[PDB]
């Protein structure tokens, strides 16, 4: 129960959410890409991507670390850190 | 096959105070249960009489089981 | 009693002619081979009590105390023996002097025929726990728990002494085989009645009663634990021993007197439960719990009833060896984290598992679990006090309440949750604290199979 | 419109409808910079005495045992009987106590003018 | 108000915070998937209405409206993340996290059963305690006058330096140990 | 200016890293071994199963038994006899002087 994932694995996820998400096109994404710089979307749609990976994941993410992770690479990181990758 | 470690506090203490305490028990629970099946066996319980005349009883003559009587 | 008098006053000069690394190791063997020999005492016959001599009998009464005393003497030696290595040789000699001094004066105190022999040693035993108690403790209030202890209970006793002396010049004779024959009904009047206070609030202090417990709490949050195991373990038992001596001399005026203290005994086991319900130490929660049981133990005595007699010893016998493995329990802690506090080192049972298990096995105790004894004589009081009137079972119903409430939370914060991290000098387990702790659980357990040894004079 | 949740000692205000938290005065910020700071060197103070790998003990705090002292040893030496504390006392001391003596006497009464004249029944107690 | 490092919540944060409990209470009342995504549309179509609104006292109002009616329309029983605190497997795989000291206590008839783990655990602990005085001259210098203002622990600032007090944030154990 | 010279308070001293075999006693090996050995022969293998070895096997405690073997006697002769099995009187009636009344 419950298999071990890799540091791709979660990324793949998260760029699968990114990828079906209508605001961000499918061919402009990276794990830097800010959100409001390389992309220009808004704080409320910082907050969807948030619910989206938290509704993914199965786990809460707390408003605080919700609000500091603003790259792709850093949901990476975090959600690799919280679940103790590489052991 | 990803075999990972588990942190656990060192039972080596418990489980030697534990066999201490086994061992010590039974190195004199063993002789005094086989001396106590092998009276129960071969030396023999006693049996109900009464009293006859002109004889009286020991004071440890009104018991029943030998170790009692002992 | 010269088989077991002459074998303390014989060890005395054993412990100050030892070495200087086999002290423990000979006492504790000398003291376990005097607890197996005290097995002799249980010679009793369902009418005549052993009668040794003219100024020594043992009935089936004090048999079980004087066992529980000269096996708590090596439990002590154990439990004082790890805080001592420090200190110099001749103090620790001192020490264990104490100590046996304290089981002389406690067996002449059991085994005396003569109530003014029993109260003579009975306050014999005071220098040693005093000595013990404010010397060898690690507070200041040590000093305070010198004086509390003191002039309460010399104060309960300075009159009772005179009124024995009364007694002496009244029947002729304070000799407890001839007083059960030439023993007078006491008339309604002022006389009787402070003859009753005088011979009643020496133990009423000794137990003690509530209002007078000030004393206890004090008294054992600073000791040694040798200290604190011979003061909840046996020393209270004396209050016990001057009911079932005394109350032969104080009827029938004890029915229509003892109204007040019951009132006191019952709402202040009620108060103390309370009070252990919000307790931040260890050593506080055991010594309102002692209170507790102590007040149960008067009610039961003082309703006098045989059911009561029996419920009344068993409980005594039973509070004693659970409450004296508390205070080992709360020994190692208090040895570990060197605090009292409860909050303070939490989730022990993920680092120390088999003092999580014998904490459980405290706590199922102390809660009077079937069939233990302490069931047993809990059960015994319960039906008497019912016995006495009905309301009764509505105050003790609501303390069953709480004696299980605190009794599994003192446990919890102590053993169950996320465990302190700034904390990290949890040695593992002792092999001898678990012995100690051991022999302090495996007679509780075994006396469940076989109670009628601790059954009292009447079973 | 709306239903007003009143404050209750059981039920306290959310950290989020409070007002208190919506006022713009600076003092409320100088409060709020002055309360970081502490926490910071109380935090600092515990990071350092914490992660020490030499350090094998317990980190004493204050905290701890100004709390135990002042529940039970600080109650005595600040205490003064007046009115307030004597009638407190006087009512939770002895009044329990004299109630539960006058039912348990009238009880008393009751079942022994019961038992003298036989109409309690009392046919199968003999174990008491 | 209570943070960290910060000592006021910018009403920025505050509204973020609205948004996410009150369609986390939208999305734990209406069940199934339609209807969540529908009125969670409608909710973002109102905020983004109520966006462009510069002034702070008008945004004030409208904030305390709209604590106000998300409270008296919130539901008993929020669905809450298992892992997440109020959850039904919350701090429960916490009594094996026994910590890595522990390892210190061992028999050494035992730590000669894993003798590689106790070498790099000794290794470990031997760059742990060279790297402690490193660390304290690193906080010994840079933290200002009466303590630190923030609990906002510095970085390592050379290369081959440890960050600094980084041991026991990083020795806490897996989650499913 | 220092009051009251005074030693350092000594630290807690541990047992496991001298002696990693210690079981608490003392610091001296052939100590603690030959103190867990007395008190483990003379408190469990001495006193626990000899001491219940002897109280189950005490001979007939307070007559309890015997209680039963007379009692067992007497109903026998009274309900042979057509007497009562208990009375009232515990002694004789007829062996008392009544006071008057
Ligand atoms: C813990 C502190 C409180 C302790 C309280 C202890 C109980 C309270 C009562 C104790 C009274 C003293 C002992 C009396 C023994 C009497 C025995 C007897 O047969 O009496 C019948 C005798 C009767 O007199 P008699 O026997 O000589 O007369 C012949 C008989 N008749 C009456 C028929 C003619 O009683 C007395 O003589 C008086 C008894 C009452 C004494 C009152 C004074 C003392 C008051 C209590 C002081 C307690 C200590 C306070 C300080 C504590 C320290 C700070
Ligand atoms: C005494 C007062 C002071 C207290 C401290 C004392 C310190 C000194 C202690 C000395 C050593 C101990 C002495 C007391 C020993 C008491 C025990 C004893 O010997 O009893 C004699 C009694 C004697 O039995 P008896 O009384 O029926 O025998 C009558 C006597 N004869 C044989 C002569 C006719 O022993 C037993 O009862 C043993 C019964 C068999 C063994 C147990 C079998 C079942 C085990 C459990 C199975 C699982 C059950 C379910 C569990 C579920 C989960 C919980």
């Amino acid at each position: 129960d419950a298999p071990p994932l890799t540091l791709e694995g979660i990324k793949d996820r998260v760029l699968y959410v990114l990828k079906l998400y209508d605001k961000i096109d499918p061919e402009k994404l990276s794990v830097n890409s800010h959100f409001m710089k390389d992309l220009g979307l808004d704080s409320l749609d910082q907050v969807e991507i948030i619910m989206a990976m938290e509704d993914e994941f199965g786990f809460e993410i707390p408003d605080i670390d919700a609000e500091k992770l603003m790259c792709p690479q850093e949901i990476v990181d975090y959600i690799a850190d919280k679940k103790d990758v590489y052991e | 096959g990803k075999r990972l470690f588990i942190i656990k506090p060192s039972g080596f203490y418990d489980k030697r105070f534990l066999k201490l305490l086994r061992f010590y028990i039974l190195l004199t629970g063993i002789p005094v249960v086989i001396g106590i099946t092998l009276i129960n066996v071969f030396i023999g319980e006693a049996e109900l009489a009464e009293i006859p005349e002109g004889y009286v009883p020991e004071h440890w003559e009104y018991f029943k089981h030998p170790i009692s009587r002992w | 009693m010269l088989k077991y008098i002459i074998p303390t006053m014989m060890l005395m000069p054993l412990t100050w002619l030892s070495k200087n690394s086999m002290i423990w190791i000979n006492t504790t063997l000398h003291s376990l081979l005097i607890s197996l020999t005290s097995l002799l005492l249980l010679n009793q016959f369902g009418d005549n009590s052993l009668n040794f001599s003219l100024t020594f009998f043992s009935d089936s009464l004090s048999t079980p105390l004087l066992i529980l005393t000269m096996w708590l003497l090596p439990l002590m030696l154990m439990a004082s023996q790890h805080h001592l290595s420090k200190e110099n040789l001749a103090r620790k000699k001192l020490f264990i002097s104490m100590l046996i001094l304290l089981q002389l004066f406690l067996i002449m105190t059991f085994t005396a025929t003569e109530l003014i022999f029993f109260y003579i040693m009975f306050e014999a035993t005071l220098v040693p726990t005093l000595i013990i108690i404010t010397r060898w403790g690690n507070q200041t209030e040590r000093l305070n728990a010198g004086l509390y202890f003191l002039f309460y209970t010399l104060a309960g006793s300075l009159p009772l002494l005179v009124a024995l002396i009364y007694i002496q010049n009244t029947m002729g004779s304070l000799n407890f085989l001839i007083l059960q024959y030439w023993v007078q009904p006491m008339p309604n009047s002022w006389s009787n009645t402070f003859m009753w206070l005088a011979c009643m609030m020496a133990f009423m202090v000794k137990m003690p009663l509530y209002g007078l417990h000030l004393w206890l709490p004090k008294a054992h949050v600073e000791a040694p634990i040798a200290g604190s195991m011979v003061l909840a373990a046996i020393l209270l038992k004396l209050g016990g021993y001057g009911m079932m001596r005394i109350t032969l001399l104080l009827n029938p005026i004890t029915d229509f007197m003892a109204y007040p203290f019951i009132m006191l005994s019952l709402w202040g086991m009620i108060m103390t439960s309370s009070i252990c319900l919000r307790q931040t130490d260890l050593k506080s929660l055991i010594a309102y719990s002692s209170v507790s049981h102590m007040a149960l133990v008067i009610v039961a005595i003082l309703i006098q009833t045989p059911w009561s007699y029996m419920g009344a010893t068993a409980l005594m016998i039973a509070h004693g060896l659970t409450s004296s493995m508390l205070f080992c329990l709360a020994n190692s802690n208090y040895e570990r984290v060197h605090s009292r506090t409860m909050i303070l080192a939490r989730g022990l049972q993920t680092l120390l598992p088999l003092m999580a298990a014998w904490w459980l096995l405290a706590s199922l105790t102390n809660l009077a679990l079937p069939p233990s004894i302490n069931l047993i004589g809990e059960l015994f009081v319960v039906m008497s006090t019912f016995s006495w009137s009905n309301i009764t079972i509505i105050l003790m119903g609501l303390n069953m309440v709480i004696t299980a409430l605190y009794s599994l939370y003192m446990l919890i914060t102590t053993q169950r949750g996320k465990h302190t991290h700034h904390i990290n000098n949890i040695l593992p387990s002792f092999t001898r604290e678990n012995a100690l702790m051991s022999l302090h659980m495996l007679p509780l357990l075994l006396l469940s199979l076989n109670p009628k040894i601790i059954l009292g004079p009447l079973y | 419109s709306f239903p007003k949740y009143e404050p209750s000692r059981l039920a306290s205000l959310p950290t989020t409808l409070d007002p208190a938290e919506y006022d713009i005065s600076s003092e409320t910020r100088k409060a709020q910079a002055e309360r970081l700071a502490i926490r910071s060197r109380l935090k600092r103070e515990y990071q350092l005495q914490y992660n020490d790998p030499s350090r094998r003990g317990v980190v004493e705090d204050p905290a701890l045992i100004r709390w135990t002292c002042a529940r039970s040893a600080n109650v005595y030496p600040n205490f003064r009987p007046n009115t307030k504390t004597s009638l407190l006392g006087a009512l939770f001391g002895i009044g329990p106590l004299i109630f539960w003596y006058y039912v348990f006497k009238t009880d008393r009464d009751r079942k022994e003018k019961l038992i003298q004249e036989g109409k309690l029944d009392r046919t199968f107690n003999i174990s008491y | 108000a209570f943070l960290p490092s910060a000592a006021y919540l910018t009403h920025q944060q505050k509204v973020l915070q609205l948004y996410k409990r009150a369609l986390r209470h939208l999305e734990s009342r209406c069940v199934h998937r339609d209807k969540y995504r529908y009125f969670a549309c409608l909710l973002r179509a109102r905020f983004d209405e109520h966006k462009n609104e510069k002034d702070m006292v008008k945004a004030t109002q409208l904030l305390r409206e709209a604590e106000k009616e998300f409270w008296h329309g919130q539901h008993p029983q929020p669905y809450i993340f298992p892992e997440s605190p109020g959850g039904t497997s919350y701090e429960r795989y916490e009594c094996y996290k026994v910590p890595e000291w522990c390892l210190d206590d061992w028999h050494p008839s035992e730590k000669a059963m894993y003798p590689d783990y106790f070498a790099k655990r000794e290794q470990w602990k031997k760059l742990r305690r060279e790297s402690w005085e490193r660390e304290v001259k690193q906080l010994q210098e840079e933290t200002p006058v009466g303590g630190p203002r923030t609990e906002a622990l510095p970085p390592a600032r050379k290369q081959g330096d440890l960050p600094p007090l980084w041991w026991h944030i990083v020795t806490r154990p897996r989650e499913r140990p | 200016t220092l009051r009251w010279q005074e030693d350092p308070e000594p630290e807690d001293e541990n047992l496991y890293e001298k002696n990693p075999d210690s079981h608490g006693y003392d610091k001296d090996p052939a100590v603690d071994v030959w103190n867990m050995r007395v008190v483990f022969f003379f408190g469990f293998s001495i006193v626990l199963v000899l001491g219940s070895t002897f109280v189950a096997y005490l001979p007939d405690y307070r007559m309890q038994e015997w209680a039963r073997r007379e009692a067992e006697r007497l109903v026998k002769y009274r309900e042979a006899h057509g007497l009562p099995l208990m009375e009232s009187n515990c002694f004789d009636p007829s062996k008392i002087q009544l006071p008057e009344d």
